[PDB]
């Protein structure tokens, strides 16, 4: 009874305290001596040179899943993408904590990816939500020409369409085009009042110029923006008013990957009395068949369910994504971000702090604006 | 050399809660897990669980899951068992002990005085 | 046994001045109707001063009911017709409307 | 769980008599056995780890020996001290043995 | 100016190298002629992909790579586009492992399959329903990736038709045989045409269920996608007989065949690039030693490769690299349990038939 | 507007009573079985959404 565990992680603390963390849930009663090892790697610069270490390491030393995490440097893109596929010939279950872009989602390319982080697409699900305690019917959407931005788009038109609603209309840009006034311009004459914003911070701050400098940051317009698009330049030139979205301790990789060891051992438990047992590739090199107990292993951590993490209940959804997760709804007042509302899933409940509006007004404007100029 | 005070006998009625403290000093308290074991009269060592103060994590018996409670504070380094519904075969006395960080192979290296709980109607 | 509470039955309310409902009293003989109607049910008072009416069945037809029978393709639930004993079409009186 | 059988349950021997404790397992726990020394009103004491060890500062005269699922203490001369309970325990499961200890005769 | 040609075991490498050395030679000559190489695996294993990679990497800056394989995994198809988002080179995917085109492309990709988009093999498996003049469908998926866009795109086609199709309510299981909840959907269903939409396991427990409620009658048709019955020479006992599916298979053509097509196309890239721009492009110049992000400076292949057309064949590739005109052979189940060809669509995009309706024996 | 009597040869077949089932249209439907047939007939009925 013995079984390896791979990590691929940023910095060396990190890496000690999970391995202290893996031998706290080497006994955790019931499991009987070695039955849980662990082996940890770096973020190795090249992709391709990642791609080939972690099987020269984690593969050949038999792991049964492994914990990659976000890169030390979160301003660049460095996607654990090569980890995945490699892992993924193997059908070997990796799960990714802080990776929150919306590519892994599609389980067609990335065959064994599991994230116990939500993606942007299913912050799309929480605008709805918004929808329904201020009263938003009418509403338009941008987008960035992204995978990303088309998955947010395609949840938010079938969570719309749920209830036989349509948005006003949906703008799609290329990611990193800087004449937006255009789109912007022709936006302005409609009658939805409110934007959702789903693109990269570069597009979201030019955005918020073109709007700062079409005077749509006045009175009456509500901007429901997303954790990528509000954080870092574009403080910089957002507006007072933003109503932005951001994950309860997402960044927090510590509490994340101290839950996934975790849930990765009582997997391992569960799996270990259910049917048949295939062993894992013992290397990379020499073996080109799939691991048999690699699809069994995956759905029973997508079966999983356990509260006992300090990030509060663990559950997985139908496609092996975050269920049910803590989103904070923030309130930019003075370029600061306040909490204002929590996210507990399902529905939002907001607090005592007064919310205010782009423009400067402290009441809650309507999405309708009858125009009268029928063209 | 390991010190840990612990406080002391309590005397309380079926079904309420009881709470034992158990001060550590003279090491890492971070660096050193906190076990709970509790022993009854003329009967054999119970484990009740153990607490890891570096990183919060608990580990209960299967026993007693559900009631028992432990936290620890960092600020003054102490231990803190929470034990509800109360019973009579409750009463016993509890120990709390050290244990190393990352080792499997030195259980319960110092022992505490220990702290007798009595649950009766007398 | 399964647990779908569903609104198959749809009362109708249909009156009779117009020649587009040509609804007969039901003959003792055949079925009581003809095969090309539909059902009525109307509560006919006994009496002047005594409010009580019996919930008389007959045989509506005419070009609403055939109209009903087209749109019942489309709409696939049953019809259930009713007529009204106070006044044909209402007015608001107080407030209220009748018919 | 590991069940533990330890014999005899309470020998009644005399100071100096050479005491033979045999512990039991229910399956096979290699040698992750150790042995506690415990005496009435006071907490047990550490005596032997990994079954085959013996706790540093502790007397010469305990010898501990076994693997497997049967593992022996031996005690060649028994002290005034050695008058007290003993434990054999599997870290890998938390399950104590019942308790030989030395009663006076009578 | 270099093309390295990866294939299986199944012929000698050595005269498939002089086969693609002269097939350029003997029709279209370029300008600066190419050299064409040969590489042989029985295996694929990922680090030994990236091996021989970096070797034909160091053969004198490979322009294009051209992989064939002998397994049927799918992964793979995965695992060369990561090293056409590094890489830089063009990699054109020929009968194997690589024949699975469902990943999406990278903007930063440049790699591109001989396969048909699963999109496109709707639209075929809905061409030939009309041609059967069936006008009820019954859309039965499973939980999968991928599944749901198909749904969505089948809707927003029979939305948009002229045809009028009856599209009845579409339902899916949640979970294979959990003899719960899925028999009152499997028994909700009335029609007489059923797309299915799972694994080729799923498949067999779906279908067995469906005989256990008498749903694959004589009057039940059933059509299958390519993805379900990928491998022809694997045929389990629960597929009914008249079964219709779609694939791209050699019943038509050869390996050898798509190998000097995928190096035509390669050619004609190459020729066009040359006529609009002097300078030949090249890969980054090592495997892996860099100290910044990749990144392609020069023009990339995407613009020259839009309008290619080879020996007179529109093998042009569409802005997600699916293929303009894909093969996509149409083949049925035939009452003796084999797989024979009944239709082509390669031809300007248009579905054929051999007229062969009593197909469905109760077998 | 009697359609065509539709009888089962074994209960709890559960193998092609389905289809058996499925073929009627009326608002009506009769019964003539044991009661615990009738129990196995009822329980494939409301699978039937009938
Ligand atoms: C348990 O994990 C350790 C590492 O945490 C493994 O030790 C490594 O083993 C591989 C090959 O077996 C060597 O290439 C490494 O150099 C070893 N690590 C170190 C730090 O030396 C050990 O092999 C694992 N044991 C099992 C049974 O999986
Ligand atoms: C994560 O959360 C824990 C407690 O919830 C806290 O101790 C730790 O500092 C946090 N880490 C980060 C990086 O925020
Ligand atoms: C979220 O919190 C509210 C407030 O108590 C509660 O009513 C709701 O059930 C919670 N939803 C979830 C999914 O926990």
């Amino acid at each position: 009874k013995i079984v390896n565990i791979g990590a691929v992680l940023s910095t060396r603390k990190h890496e000690q305290m999970f391995r202290e963390a893996v031998n706290q849930a080497n006994k955790r009663h019931g499991s009987w001596k070695i039955q849980l090892n662990a082996t940890s790697v770096t973020h190795k610069p090249n992709a391709i040179q990642m791609a080939l270490s972690v099987c020269e390491d984690l593969i050949s030393s038999q792991v049964y899943a492994i914990l990659v995490s976000h890169p030390p440097t979160p301003n660049d893109h460095f996607t654990p993408t090569p980890v995945s596929y490699t892992a993924g010939f193997y059908r070997i279950p990796v799960l990714g904590l802080t990776t929150r872009m919306s590519i892994y989602s599609d389980k067609s390319i990335h065959l064994s990816f599991l994230r116990t982080v939500p993606p942007y697409s299913h912050q799309s699900s929480v605008w709805f939500e918004m929808m329904r305690v201020y009263s938003w019917n009418h509403i338009i959407l941008l987008v960035s020409d992204d995978h990303e931005g088309r998955a947010a788009q395609k949840r938010l038109e079938t969570l719309l369409e749920e209830r036989e609603s349509k948005a006003e209309k949906v703008l799609q840009f290329d990611p990193g085009t800087k004449n937006v006034t255009a789109l912007l311009m022709e936006a302005k004459e409609l009658e939805a009042r409110v934007i959702i914003l789903s693109a990269s911070e570069d597009d979201a701050a030019t955005v918020y110029r073109a709007a700062a400098m079409l005077n749509m940051t006045g009175s009456g317009y509500v901007w429901l923006v997303g954790e990528r698009e509000i954080s870092g330049n574009a403080l910089r030139y957002a507006p007072d008013g933003i109503l932005g979205l951001q994950l309860i301790n997402g960044k927090n990789e510590s509490a994340h990957i101290s839950d996934a060891v975790g849930v990765v051992a009582q997997a391992v438990h569960e799996l270990l009395e259910k049917e048949n047992i295939t062993d894992p590739p013992r290397g990379c090199v020499g073996n080109t068949n799939i691991w048999k107990t690699g699809p069994l292993f995956k759905r029973v951590l997508m079966s999983s369910k356990y509260a006992d993490g300090v990030t509060g209940r663990v559950e997985f959804n139908e496609d092996g994504d975050r269920k049910f997760a803590n989103y904070s709804i923030m309130n930019l007042q003075n370029r600061k971000l306040v909490q204002v509302g929590i996210y507990n899933g399902t529905h939002v409940i907001p607090n005592d702090r007064k919310i205010i509006w782009p423009g400067g007004e402290t009441e809650k404007p309507r999405g309708y604006q009858m125009s009268t100029r029928l063209k | 050399q390991v010190q840990l005070v612990q406080s002391g006998a309590e005397v309380r009625k079926p079904g309420a809660s009881v709470k034992v403290s158990c001060r550590a000093s003279g090491y890492s308290f971070t660096g050193y897990y906190v076990h709970w074991v509790r022993q009854a009269p003329g009967q054999g060592l119970e484990w009740l669980g153990w607490i890891n103060p570096n990183t919060g994590g608990t580990d209960y018996s299967q026993k007693f899951q559900g009631r028992v409670t432990m936290t620890r504070d960092t600020s003054i380094t102490t231990a803190y068992v929470e034990l509800s519904s109360l019973i009579s075969d409750d009463t016993a006395v509890y120990y709390c002990a050290r244990d190393a960080t990352g080792a499997a192979s030195s259980p319960f290296d110092y022992w505490g005085q220990g702290t007798l709980v009595t649950v009766s109607s007398a | 046994s399964d647990c779908e509470p569903d609104d198959n039955h749809l009362s109708i309310v249909t009156l009779e001045e117009a020649p587009f409902v040509i609804v007969e009293d039901i003959d003792p003989l055949t079925e009581t109707c003809v095969r090309n109607t539909v059902p009525c049910r109307k509560f006919v008072k006994i009496n002047n001063s005594t409010n009580e009416g019996m919930n008389v069945k007959k045989c509506c037809k005419g070009f609403c009911i055939d109209i009903l029978k087209k749109l019942s393709r489309t709409v696939k639930f049953t019809y259930d017709l009713y007529l009204v004993t106070n006044g044909k079409h209402g007015k608001k009186v107080n407030n209220v409307w009748n018919g | 769980d590991i069940q533990m059988t330890q014999s005899p349950s309470t020998l009644s021997a005399s100071v100096g008599d050479r005491v033979t404790i045999t512990c039991r397992a229910s399956q096979s726990i290699s040698s992750w056995l150790a042995w506690y020394q415990q005496r009435p009103g006071q907490a047990p004491k550490l005596l032997i780890y990994m079954a085959s060890t013996l706790q540093t500062g502790v007397p010469s005269r305990f010898s501990g020996s076994g693997s497997g699922t049967e593992f022996t203490l031996t005690i060649s001369s028994l002290q005034p001290d050695d008058f007290a309970t003993y434990y054999c325990q599997h870290y890998k499961s938390y399950s104590f043995g019942p308790g030989t200890k030395v009663d006076i005769k009578r | 100016l270099n093309i390295a040609v990866m294939l299986g075991h199944s012929h000698d490498v050595t005269e498939r190298e002089l086969r693609t050395l002269w097939g350029p030679e003997q029709a279209a000559g370029l300008p600066l002629d190419v050299n064409v190489v040969a590489l042989l695996m029985n295996r694929t294993d990922p680090k030994s992909l990236i091996t021989h990679v970096c070797d034909l990497m160091s053969g004198a800056r490979i322009h294009g790579l051209v992989f064939g394989d002998d397994t049927d995994q799918e992964a793979v198809a995965q695992m060369l586009d990561f090293i056409s988002s590094h890489t830089f080179v063009p990699i054109l995917g020929i009968h194997g492992g690589a024949s699975m085109i469902m990943a999406d492309k990278d903007p930063t990709s440049t790699f591109f399959q001989f396969g048909a988009s699963i999109q496109q093999q709707a639209t075929v498996m809905l061409k030939i329903m009309q041609d059967y003049d069936w006008h009820v469908f019954s859309l039965v998926t499973t939980i999968f990736p991928g599944y749901r866009e198909f749904i969505s795109f089948v809707k927003t086609t029979v939305d948009n038709s002229f045809v009028g199709w009856d599209m009845q309510n579409v339902i899916t299981l949640d979970t294979s045989f959990e003899d719960a909840k899925t028999q009152v959907q499997l028994k909700k269903i009335h029609s007489s045409v059923i797309l299915l939409y799972c694994s080729k396991d799923e498949a067999v427990l779906i279908l067995s269920e469906a005989r256990s409620l008498g749903l694959t009658g004589y009057d039940f048709f059933w059509i299958v996608p390519s993805l379900v019955s990928g491998n022809t020479e694997l045929i389990p006992k629960e597929f009914p007989s008249g079964l219709i599916s779609v694939s791209y298979d050699d019943w038509d053509y050869s390996l050898e065949a798509r190998v000097r097509d995928g190096i035509g196309i390669l050619t004609t890239a190459a020729s066009s690039m040359l006529e609009k721009f002097s300078y030949i492009p090249e890969a980054k110049a090592s495997c892996y030693g860099q100290m910044e992000r990749p990144e392609v400076p020069m023009h990339t292949l995407h613009p020259f490769m839009v309008n290619v057309t080879w020996d007179g064949k529109d093998l042009s590739f569409t802005e997600e690299g699916y293929q303009v005109h894909p093969r996509l052979v149409v083949i049925v189940l035939n009452k003796d349990r084999e797989w024979e060809k009944v239709g082509k669509w390669e031809n300007h995009t248009l579905s054929l038939r051999h007229a062969v309706w009593p197909r469905y024996k109760s077998f």
